[PDB]
Formats: structure tokens, C-alpha cells, sequence
């Protein structure tokens, strides 16, 4: 069948010039319209235009009259796009569409992965991991929960797992949400106070992005 | 059954095929052939006239302008077609007066003068205002701008290939009229070779004889249309007191249009793929409105003997 | 232009549970010459594109199960799933393309639950943190079912509201509650002038708030 394939994730300063191709080989290229559309994190999908691939005919969106610009390529088979105008509040995922067009564009049928665009001031840093721990005079009870959170890490691609805890049975990831340019995640993880003293738990990091797989044990306070 | 395109295809020469560019001068000669053999019949003082009293001209833009498009819109909307062919009609309602209808005019023998004034006026304001016109009656078809796709070369071409014939014919007419036999012999057997020429040289570019395929109601319409302009044409200049011999040019000129246009708009608005037997609609249209023309010269023929 | 407003926006259906989407448009979106009345309904599964269900309003994609129904005409128009099963969780968007190309809102579906237990726990800075030149506060819900929930920051009978930074759990299929996480960040040589940093949780599980008070 067909498949429309995407380039792929792009990183870039908020000084713009950024272009995301997308290449459909399953059918007549120049017979449908190729779409876009961008969906910021938990916001729904928002149009910004189209490109008739035959002629070269585009429409955009009002919002999108000013960034987009869609070129296409008949002999790659290939359709593009440029911003040249980004700030920090633009990054989103954006898709291509395929679309039958006689006169008016019919719908959606086929849709590429997606392009995940990140607008930010770059300098990739390692993270700081920060054990959590209580006993500041507390009870405790039956079972007791821990986490460990984590400082000051720009890239997204990162994991929390509990090898020495209760691994992936009763454990909690929040996601990360960005702040101050550099944004933090946190993980939580319960464990029974007649089993924590007994058997310590150790939280380990993995980084890809970087070459950190810092460890560390949280102690009781 | 989703949307997806015609199964209708091309070979891949048909572009810059020798045949077609062969077929393209072969017309051109035949249309600047016919345009001097008929210009020969003609003369200055009575188009001056014609202009002067613009009474049939003003009524055959009218015809043609305001209530030929509003028509071919109304039976694209009453008739339930698509897209493709709402436009397709549309904007053959919308072009303007072809050279057939100097033939035929000739066939019903009618002022030549004032139907050669009023289709080189007709294409003019063509060239004028149907962009403005096939843009606010396509309002819900084609978002797209729709007004840098109609040809300005095309036109400009047709009628400098229109005018120049004329104007060789009632130059030649009115300082030597002596050739007259000679020159329209030859220009008669030339056409009939060049008529066979093109006969023959069709058939075997065209082929894909799957025209049928197009929806009945399509055809109904491509044979509604040139007959109610040629029924408009004939009430709106006999209702409006003009002479039975300046009116039957005004009804056949309405009636009679050019469709070349039309393919050259559709083609570059949209691949052959999308376009079905739609691609060969217009060729269909100019032969059935060809048809009908004879029909109405039979039946004039019928009652000027009887 | 068209602006399109789908009503529910959130729901939870279980097992069977009818579902009857609907979007209003904004006018007439449906075609005259055609009678094919232009729309269309795409289900996204998180992490995934879009996929498309109805064209037509009326008619299904090949490939979708039987549950999903388009019906409506004019300007209202509804989606039903009939036997909701468990792989149906998705944002639902009824784009439109009459005129210019306008998605919707979206539809959200969850799974209901009997009840919510929350559980409260609060940590204080680390022991390292407060070297590293700043401190922050943490405390995370857990197993709370309904989203509509509350965190607010107590400082000496005094509240501040600034500076907290909040995160939601994305509903985990092993039970269909979900957890959250509060963290309140500051900088150092202001931590120890207040001391307090009392944690209250409201949730529609309990009149009664859950407080949680912090010493030293």
C-alpha cells in the first residue's frame, strides 16, 4: 500500500531556517495534494496549508500566511517545507496529509509519523539526580513511597527504572514539562516499610543523549 | 466507493508528440484559410455601420455574457455534477464566440459583416472580463485563484489569426477584385485536403474510444447547452425588433463557442488522471453543437423552398 | 470562516456505554450540487497519527470496525461507538473542509471507576539540593481517578501560589486512575525564613481536604 515517510526529529536555535521534507511513494504523486498540519502538546491539530503538487499551487492558513512556505519536487517525489520565522512557542509536532483535490479537498485519508520540532536555545546539559527520602519526624505506615528527581537536563530522551525497587509493578513517571529552559521529570515508586530497611533500593538514570548513567542510593533521614 | 482518480491515463509523448504539433499548424493553416476564403465576401462599409449602430453587437455580448453563464451555472447546480464538470460547463458557457460560427452564418447566409464584428468584439471582451465573471460564478468550485489560468496568448493569437485574413480579404476586395475565382478555388481545395488531413490525422491521435463512459446527464447537458444559446440568441434578437436576416447571425454567433480554452484551463488546472472522459468533453461539445447547427441549416433550408 | 465546537470534550465510557459525539459547526457546511454534506471524524491514539474513521459524515473508512457510526446532516452531527472495547481511547477532532480546513476541539475518553482513594506524601529538599545553591519541595498524588483535583501550597497560615510547578500522570492501563506530582522550586538564602510548607489537597472524593503538614 502507501506510506508517506517523514525526515525526521529536528533540533534547531531560535534563530529559524529550519525545512521538513515529505516523501509519499505508494501512488501517482502528482495526482493528490499533500497537507500539513501541526499539533502542539496536548492543544489538537491546527491547519497550515497545502501544496498542489501538479501546479505548484499553495493555500495557507491566515495565521500561516507569514512562516509557511511549501515547495514540492516531482522527480523526488517529495513535499517541503520552511518557517524561517520560529520562536520558542512553535514547537509541535507537524504531519503531512494526503488529500484527493478535484475542486475542493475531500479528507485525510493517509498521514505520515510526524516531524517532532524542538525550538530552544540548545546547550545540552547533563542532568542532577536527587534522591528522595522521609523521616522528618513522620509516621510512615504500612508501605512507604520514593522517588528520584532530576535537575537541569535538556534533551527529552530520558528513564527512570527501579532494577533494585519493585521494577515495573506499582511505579509512577511523571512526564517533563518545560521550565526555565531546562525542564525536569520526576518518578515515584512504592515499597512496604517491613521490606525497605531489609532489601535498599537504587534508582538508576539513563541518558542517551549524553554519556551520564549516574547512581546513586537514597538514605533515610 | 472513497475518491480516487480516473483510471484514464495518457502515453507520455502525447506532450511533444510530431503528430500533435502537426495536427496544431495543419488547424492553424485551415483556420487562416477559411478566415480568408470568408473574408472575400465581405467589405468595409457595412462593418463601419455595424459599429456605428453597435444595436447587434450589443446584443450579442449581452447573449453571450450576462445569460449564457448564469445559465450554464443554474443547470450545473439543478443537475447535480460534480466539481470538475460544474467548472468544465462553466467555463465553456463563459468563452466566447468560436470562428465556426462565421461558417456557419455563411451556411445561413446572413450578414458576414456584422457577425465577423461581433465575434472579434466577443473575444476582445473575453479577453476583457472572464476572469472577473468565471470568478465570482465560481464561488464553492475551484478555491483556488482560478484567474492567472485562462490563457491571454491564446486569445491575443486567435484573434490576430482571425483579423489578418479579414483584413487581407477586404483589402484585396476593395483595390483588385480580379483572382477572385482563382484564389477561392485553390483555397477551397486546399481546405477539403486539409479537412480530409485532419480527419484522418484525429483518429489515430485521439483514439481511447471510451467517451461513453461520461455520465448520460453530462451529455445532456454538453447537448442542452449549445441549443438553448442558439434558442436564446434567435428570441433575444427577434424579441428585440431587429431584421430576420441580422438576426439568425446573432442566434447562430450565441450559440456557437470556442472550447479551446476550455481544455487549456482544465489541463492546467488539473492532471489528466483526475480528469476523466472530461478531457475529451470539449472535443464532444464542438462536434454536437456542429451537429445541431446542420440540423438548424436543414430546417432553414426546409422553410426558405417552401 | 467556520469555527468548529465539539460539546463533551471529556468523557468516560466503559464497556458499552453509548458515546453520542457531536460538533455544531459553525454554517451550513453541507453541499447543495452535491448532496455529500463535506466531513470527516479522525481517532489519534495517543502516541500515533490520526487515522480516519467517517468521510461524508455518513460513510466509514474501510478497515474500522462496525461500532463506528456517522450520522447527522446540516450543521449537527454525531459519532457513536455503540460497544466501547478497550482499544477505542483516543481524541476525536471532526475536522471540516466545506470552505477552508478547520479541526476541531477533540474528545478525550477515559474509563470510570468506583472510587478514589488518594494518597498524600511529602518529601523536603535533599540533603545535596541545598548546596547546589536552591530547594524544592515535592509531593506527588497517587491513585486518584477523577482529573478534577486541587494542590495548593500553605506557608505559615499564608499561601503564595507561586513558583509551583504541576504534573499529571496519563492513565496507566493497569487500573484506570492516574497520579499527579506538585514540585515548588525556589532559590537559596529565602528557604529556612518560613519553615511550615503545609501541602492541602482538595478532591470531590471527600468534602473534607486533605492537609498534610511539614516541620523543620
Amino acid at each position: 500500500e502507501v506510506q508517506l515517510q517523514q525526515s525526521g526529529p529536528e533540533l534547531v536555535k531560535p534563530g529559524a531556517s529550519v525545512k521538513m521534507s515529505c516523501k509519499a511513494s505508494g501512488y501517482t504523486f502528482t495526482s493528490y495534494i499533500i497537507h500539513w498540519v501541526k499539533q502542539k502538546p496536548g492543544q489538537g491539530l491546527e491547519w497550515i496549508g497545502y501544496i498542489n503538487p501538479y501546479n505548484d499551487g499553495t493555500k495557507y492558513n491566515e495565521k500561516f500566511k507569514g512562516k509557511g512556505t511549501l515547495t514540492s519536487d516531482k522527480s523526488s517525489s517529495t513535499a517541503y517545507m520552511e518557517l524561517s520565522s520560529l520562536t520558542s512557542e512553535d514547537s509541535a509536532v507537524y504531519y503531512c496529509a494526503r488529500s484527493y483535490y478535484d475542486g475542493i479537498p475531500h479528507y485525510f485519508d493517509y498521514w505520515g509519523q510526524g516531524t517532532t520540532l524542538t525550538v530552544s536555545s540548545a546547550k545540552t546539559t547533563p542532568p542532577s539526580v536527587y534522591p528522595l527520602a522521609p523521616g522528618c519526624g513522620d509516621t510512615t505506615g504500612s508501605s512507604v513511597t520514593l522517588g528520584c528527581l532530576v535537575k537541569g537536563y535538556f534533551p527529552e530522551s530520558v528513564t527512570v527504572t527501579w532494577n533494585s525497587g519493585s521494577l515495573s509493578s506499582s511505579v509512577h513517571t511523571f512526564p517533563a514539562l518545560l521550565q526555565s529552559g531546562l525542564y525536569t521529570m520526576s518518578s515515584s515508586v512504592t515499597v512496604p516499610s517491613s521490606t525497605w530497611p531489609s532489601q535498599t533500593v537504587t534508582c538508576s538514570v539513563a541518558h542517551p543523549a549524553s554519556s551520564t548513567t549516574v547512581d546513586k542510593k537514597l538514605e533515610p533521614s | 466507493n472513497a475518491s480516487a482518480p480516473f483510471n484514464f491515463t495518457l502515453p507520455p509523448n502525447f506532450g511533444k508528440r510530431p503528430t500533435d504539433l502537426a495536427l496544431s499548424v495543419i488547424l492553424v493553416f485551415m483556420l487562416f484559410f477559411i478566415m480568408l476564403s470568408l473574408g472575400c465576401t465581405m467589405e468595409f462599409s457595412k462593418i463601419k455601420a455595424h459599429l456605428w449602430k453597435p444595436k447587434g453587437l450589443a446584443i450579442a455580448l449581452v447573449a453571450q455574457y450576462g445569460i449564457m453563464p448564469l445559465t450554464a451555472f443554474v443547470l450545473g447546480k439543478v443537475f447535480r455534477l460534480k466539481n470538475i464538470e460544474a467548472l468544465a460547463i462553466l467555463v465553456c458557457g463563459c468563452s466566447p464566440g468560436g470562428n465556426l460560427s462565421n461558417v456557419f452564418s455563411l451556411a445561413m447566409k446572413g450578414d458576414m459583416n456584422l457577425s465577423i464584428v461581433m465575434t472579434t468584439c466577443s473575444t476582445f471582451c473575453a479577453l476583457g472580463m472572464m476572469p472577473l465573471l468565471l470568478y465570482i460564478y465560481s464561488r464553492g468550485i475551484y478555491d483556488g485563484d482560478l484567474k492567472d489560468k485562462v490563457p491571454y496568448k491564446g486569445i491575443v493569437i486567435s484573434l490576430v489569426l482571425v483579423l489578418i485574413p479579414c483584413t487581407i480579404g477586404i483589402v484585396l476586395k476593395s483595390k483588385r477584385p480580379q483572382y477572385m475565382r482563382y484564389v477561392i478555388k485553390g483555397g477551397m481545395i486546399i481546405i477539403l485536403l486539409c479537412s480530409v488531413a485532419v480527419t484522418v490525422l484525429s483518429a489515430i491521435n485521439v483514439g481511447k474510444s471510451i467517451m461513453f463512459a461520461m455520465t448520460p446527464l453530462l451529455i445532456a447537458t454538453s447537448s442542452l447547452m449549445p441549443f438553448i444559446g442558439f434558442l436564446l440568441g434567435y428570441v433575444l434578437s427577434a424579441l428585440f425588433c431587429l431584421n430576420g436576416r441580422c438576426r439568425r447571425t446573432v442566434s447562430m454567433e450565441t450559440g456557437c463557442q470556442n472550447v479551446q480554452l476550455c481544455s487549456t484551463i482544465l489541463n492546467v488546472a488539473f492532471p489528466p488522471e483526475v480528469i476523466g472522459p472530461l478531457f475529451f468533453f470539449p472535443l464532444l461539445y464542438m462536434i454536437f453543437q456542429l451537429g445541431e447547427g446542420l440540423l438548424l441549416i436543414a430546417i432553414f433550408w426546409c422553410y426558405e423552398k417552401f | 470562516d467556520i469555527v468548529m465546537t465539539q460539546s463533551p470534550s471529556s468523557l468516560a465510557v466503559s464497556a458499552g456505554e453509548k458515546v453520542t459525539m457531536s460538533c455544531k459547526s459553525s454554517q451550513s457546511l453541507f453541499n447543495s450540487r452535491t448532496r455529500r454534506n463535506y466531513l470527516a471524524w479522525y481517532q489519534q491514539k495517543p502516541g500515533q497519527s490520526p487515522k480516519l474513521l467517517i468521510y461524508w459524515a455518513s460513510t466509514r473508512e474501510s478497515g474500522v470496525p462496525d461500532r463506528f457510526t456517522g450520522s447527522g446532516s446540516g450543521t449537527d452531527f454525531t459519532l457513536t461507538i455503540s460497544s466501547v472495547q478497550a482499544e477505542d481511547l483516543a481524541v476525536y477532532y471532526c475536522k471540516q473542509s466545506y470552505y477552508l480546513l478547520t479541526f476541531g476541539a477533540g474528545t478525550k475518553l477515559e474509563l470510570k471507576r468506583a472510587d478514589a482513594a488518594p494518597t498524600v506524601s511529602i518529601f523536603p529538599p535533599s540533603s545535596e539540593q541545598l548546596t547546589s545553591g536552591g530547594a524544592s519541595v515535592v509531593c506527588f498524588l497517587n491513585n486518584f481517578y477523577p482529573k478534577d483535583i486541587n494542590v495548593k501550597w500553605k506557608i505559615d497560615g499564608s499561601e503564595r501560589q507561586n513558583g509551583v510547578l504541576n504534573s499529571w500522570t496519563d492513565q496507566d492501563s493497569k487500573d484506570s486512575t492516574y497520579s499527579m506530582s506538585s514540585t515548588l522550586t525556589l532559590t537559596k538564602d529565602e528557604y529556612e525564613r518560613h519553615n511550615s510548607y503545609t501541602c492541602e489537597a482538595t478532591h470531590k472524593t471527600s468534602t473534607s481536604p486533605i492537609v498534610k503538614s511539614f516541620n523543620r
